[PDB]
């Protein structure tokens, strides 16, 4: 009659039924994502509907066992994971309204027009064109056709979601999104949600000295791109950042390059001449993993996976993904070619499947990552290690006599920094703004004002036109129009370099960290696997402590990775001013 | 010559809980066709050497046949515990016999999914060695007695295996035959040639 025994007995039946229904749904979805017809969608819809109905009914039944009385931690975590899932229910009348609002907010984003549609043409015009007027035209037009048509919808969305958040014992919706990082366990392994808003901020205080230098180096480089249109001591204009939003600065490499007379490493021509194929890339990727102490891929992977576009007239989307269908079924789907970026993406997806295979022995409800940010941080370090000159020289794509001149490291580090460092303040600012909006710190009538004040104070980007309260700029982003979390990227960026530092120190390497390689090293593989096999059965603090040796986020490895770039940059900024002042406007 | 082909290559097998039991006596058995079959996965023999199984001989040989999953094969061994090793089929510690298992994915898998193989996952007490149970009474978990219908804290005691062709290795069907030897006071009747 003990509650723990009843919970155990209930979960024993639940696992067995779920392991079949989920597999059927996953196979039905794979059928659609592989072959696109008019009959596969019906089967996919039926399978997904049945799975959702079963999950909701079981979640409703599983709320009679209190989570406080159960003492065993594994059973308690399984019950907590089952009860909260499917608990998003307050009333049918308001649920219908919320669903309709979400659908109509999602559909307007896709079919927007300026007549140029976003994805084919606007992205290209934002990423290639070098004219002031055209870029400002596109920026203002896109923020006028979609932004001005979403303010009331989002104003209703915030209050309707806050009601649902309050009804479910949480404080607000921000507290709901921050519940993924809650950890309960031993004395030193407890992490509270309200702590995260502090920790993130602390880490950013260490990244400001680096990013600021970069903000100067880019600015003095745009001086030549446009003669007399940007300030020599103020913030950068918004539309000249390489994208529609400024999320990534990767498109500014051509203008902002230290030495343009030395081309970077390219192996596509050698790969074509040596006579490689799509399967050879995956064979080499598997050989990379078998040499560190991780299992080789299964027989069914080769027989069932799609590794090239089929020419039999079928239609495939073939966006590179890795699937874990359950019951020992692991597949990778990708349109493969004979370039280098596909070679790196192969390692990324291979790392995903290795992580999936690590915790296949855990119970059903605990077969996920420790937190939302580990699962891609595991896959990025593999590409970082497999894109190095030493690995390519070993594998034969480069001659042995080839050397690495200092300019090559400087250029490669600048290219990496324009992608990794530049995207952190944007994410931090957007997440902070939505958290404050949800909580209620910012009244309903001062949204855009505070948004641009934060943009001028944190990121350092100024608007070209005056925006009143009618407009709504944050809603233009895809991750906001369709509701999604955004702090995952900020966590992943720190985790991927902390893991890399730990593994490289364990792999007995000397010198700068960006020339590391974990090939032919079983100790690093064992250290990584000790965490990969843990799964979600333990709090993420212990999982992090099993690789690095700490309990929280540390930013020192990220700053160590960019030390040569920092030292070089400090030399070229002596005859310039570092920083910005928020009193200058392009329109006045 | 008693027909080992009657059980080894039979068209249909039995479930774990209703496992098939066969008695073999008054014949000659040539084990050289089995150990050197070169088409088996596991051939673990306990209490008797595999090569010395052609000289010393017993009176009665009992063959137990069923089908199980892939990762549950390790549970058919002396002293092991689990879910099918304590509720469905149990082996005593002092076991003198052999366990043979092999893959059968080509036969016991369907594109839609086989579902006619059953096993037990709820019981009041562990099975005594060499015992079977085929009762279909509703398992009683909570204090409230449930009669004829299963509801809260009451469940049916049998479930089915979801065998499908595109599974892994530890989820594919495996056919298992266990041979047990008896050496009672009765005179010997069965063993190999001269
Ligand atoms: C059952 O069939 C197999 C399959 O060829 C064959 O070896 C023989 O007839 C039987 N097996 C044994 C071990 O005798
Ligand atoms: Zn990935």
């Amino acid at each position: 009659s003990t509650i723990e025994e009843l919970a155990k007995t209930f979960l024993e039946k639940f696992n067995q039924e779920a392991e079949d229904l989920s597999y059927q749904s996953a196979l039905a979805s794979w059928d659609y994502n592989t072959n696109i017809t008019e009959e596969n969608v019906q089967k996919m819809n039926d399978a997904e509907a049945k799975w959702s109905a079963f999950y909701e009914e079981q979640s409703k039944l599983a709320k009679t066992y209190p989570s406080q009385e159960v003492q065993n931690l594994t059973v308690k975590r399984q019950l907590q994971a089952l009860q909260q899932s499917g608990s998003s229910a307050l009333s049918a009348d308001k649920s219908k309204q919320l669903n309709t609002i979400l659908s109509t907010m999602s559909t307007i984003y896709s079919t927007g027009k300026v007549c140029f549609l976003l994805e084919p043409g606007l992205d290209e015009i934002m990423a290639k064109s070098t004219d002031y007027n055209e870029r400002l035209w596109a920026w203002e037009g896109w923020r006028s056709v979609v932004g001005k048509q979403l303010r009331p919808l989002y104003e209703e969305y915030v209050v309707l979601k806050n009601e649902m958040a309050r009804a479910n014992n949480y404080e607000d919706y921000g507290d709901y999104w921050r519940a993924d990082y809650e950890a309960e366990g031993a004395d030193g392994y407890d992490y509270s949600r309200s702590q995260l808003i502090d920790d993130v901020e602390r880490t950013f205080s260490e990244i400001k000295p680096l990013y600021e230098q970069l903000h100067a180096f880019v600015r003095t480089k745009l001086m030549d791109a446009y003669p007399s249109r940007i300030s020599p001591t103020g913030c950068l204009p918004a539309h000249l950042l390489g994208d529609m939003w400024g999320r990534f600065w990767t498109n500014l490499y051509s203008l902002t390059v230290p030495f343009g007379q030395k081309p970077n490493i390219d192996v596509t021509d050698t790969m074509v001449n040596q006579g490689w194929d799509a399967e050879r890339i995956f064979k080499e990727a598997e050989k990379f993993f078998v040499s560190v102490g991780l299992p080789s891929m299964t027989q069914g992977f080769w027989e069932n996976s799609m590794l090239t576009e089929p020419g039999d007239g079928r239609k495939v989307v073939c966006h590179p993904t890795a699937w874990d269908l359950g019951k020992g079924d692991f597949r990778i789907k990708m349109c493969t070619k004979v370039t280098m970026d596909n070679f790196l993406t192969a390692h990324h997806e291979m790392g995903h499947i290795q992580y999936d295979m690590a915790y296949a022995t855990q119970p059903f409800l605990l077969r996920n990552g420790a937190n939302e940010g580990f699962h891609e941080a595991v896959g990025e370090i593999m590409s970082l290690s497999a894109a190095t000159p030493e690995h390519l020289k070993s594998i034969g794509l480069l001659p042995y006599d080839f050397h690495e001149d200092n300019e090559t490291e400087i250029n490669f580090l600048l290219k990496q920094a324009l992608t990794i460092v530049g995207t952190l303040p944007f994410t931090y600012m957007l997440e902070k703004w939505r958290w404050m909006v949800f909580k209620g710190e910012i009244p309903k009538e001062q949204w855009m004002q505070k948004w641009w004040e934060m943009k001028r104070e944190i990121v350092g980007v100024v608007e070209p036109m005056p925006h009143d309260e009618t407009y709504c700029d944050p809603a233009a982003l895809f991750h906001v129009a369709n509701d999604y979390s955004f702090i995952r990227y900020y966590t992943r960026t720190i985790y991927q370099f902390q893991f890399q530092e730990a593994l490289c120190q364990a792999a007995q390497h000397e010198g700068p960290l960006h020339k590391c390689d974990i090939s032919n090293s079983t100790e690093a593989g064992q250290k990584l696997l000790n965490m990969l096999r843990l799964g979600r059965s333990e709090p993420w603090t212990l999982a992090l402590e099993n690789v690095v040796g700490a309990k929280n986020m540390d930013v020192r490895p990220l700053l160590n990775y960019f030390e040569p770039l920092f030292t070089w940059l400090k030399e070229q900024n002596r005859n310039s001013f570092v920083g910005w002042s928020t009193e200058w406007t392009p329109y006045a | 010559l008693c027909p080992f082909g009657e059980v080894f290559n039979a068209t249909r097998f039995a479930s774990v809980y209703a496992w098939n039991r066969k008695r073999i006596s008054n014949c000659v058995a040539d084990y050289s066709v089995l150990y050197n079959s070169a088409s088996f996965s596991t051939f673990k023999c306990y209490g008797v050497s595999p090569t010395k199984l052609n000289d010393l001989c017993f009176t009665n040989v009992y063959a137990d046949s069923f089908v199980i999953r892939g990762d549950e094969v390790r549970q058919i061994a002396p002293g092991q515990t689990g879910k099918i090793a304590d509720y469905n089929y149990k082996l005593p510690d002092d076991f003198t016999g052999c366990v043979i298992a092999w893959n059968s994915n080509n036969l016991d898998s369907k594109v839609g999914g086989n579902y006619n193989y059953l096993y037990r996952l709820f019981r009041k007490s562990n099975l005594k060695p060499f015992e079977r149970d085929i009762s279909t009474e509703i398992y009683q978990a909570g204090s409230t007695p449930c009669n004829g219908v299963e509801g809260f804290n009451c469940y049916f005691p049998l479930q089915s295996y979801g065998f499908q062709p595109t599974n892994g290795v530890g989820y594919q069907p495996y056919r298992v035959v266990v041979l047990s030897f008896e050496l009672l006071h009765a005179p010997a009747t069965v063993c190999g040639p001269k």
